[PDB]
């Protein structure tokens, strides 16, 4: 019998199998313009809007 | 239902004592709710965070969202580490412009 | 869908309101390649032409 398992090496390829993913819907639909660039942690923790 | 400021009424009559109410649903049902709303129902914002004092940093982008990454290390223990952060904020303009909808019988 | 490059460069003391910008870049490379040159040596109106 030939014991020649020390003549080869175990190789792990540099490839990644695909994973799972979700989708973004609610983020796109809501409005971001009114609240953008309006509150800063240094200034405070709250900003206000006026009702009609 | 304001009797001195009728301009801001939004309901036909006041809720007096003894008025009967009910809760929509089942005793212990669980489900995934459907949603319907208007553009100006809720608002979303991502506050940009500033750098730290003498720590390497960079900014990444992923669907219009900016995330700040910080890289630093511990000296004596000889360990390297990273961190990603984001700071959100929420508003609710008018609750009367959104809710949950389900198939009626 | 659109995926944009990230630099984390701007917004450094500047107000931002328009999330409708996608960052695309052009990439230039220089390579050394093997090409075969054909020498048309027609005598009429000059001969040496590679």
């Amino acid at each position: 019998p030939n014991n020649l398992d020390s003549n080869v090496s175990q190789i792990v390829l540099k490839k990644f199998l695909p994973g799972f993913m979700s989708d973004l819907v609610l983020a796109k639909t809501v409005d971001r313009q009114l609240l953008a660039g309006e509150i800063n942690s240094s200034t405070g923790d709250s900003v206000s809007f006026k009702r009609p | 239902y304001d009797t001195t400021n009728p301009q801001y009424n939004s309901v036909s009559r006041q809720v007096e004592a003894g008025d009967a109410v009910s809760v929509v649903g089942t005793a212990s049902q669980t489900m995934k709710p459907n949603l319907f709303y208007n553009k100006f129902f809720c608002g979303l914002g991502s506050i940009p965070l500033p750098k730290l004092h003498s720590i390497d940093s960079a900014v990444a982008t992923y669907e219009g969202f900016s995330i700040r990454v910080h890289k630093y290390a511990d000296g004596d223990a000889n360990v390297q580490k990273m961190r990603f952060d984001l700071l959100p904020a929420y508003v609710c303009f008018n609750p009367h412009m959104g809710g949950q909808f389900f198939g009626n019988p | 869908p659109t995926s944009l490059d990230v630099t984390s460069m701007t917004s450094w003391e500047y107000n931002w309101f328009g999330a409708d910008v996608i960052y695309i870049a052009k990439y230039y490379e220089v390579r050394k390649e093997s090409v075969d040159v054909i020498s048309y040596r027609h005598p009429i109106t000059g001969e040496i032409a590679t």
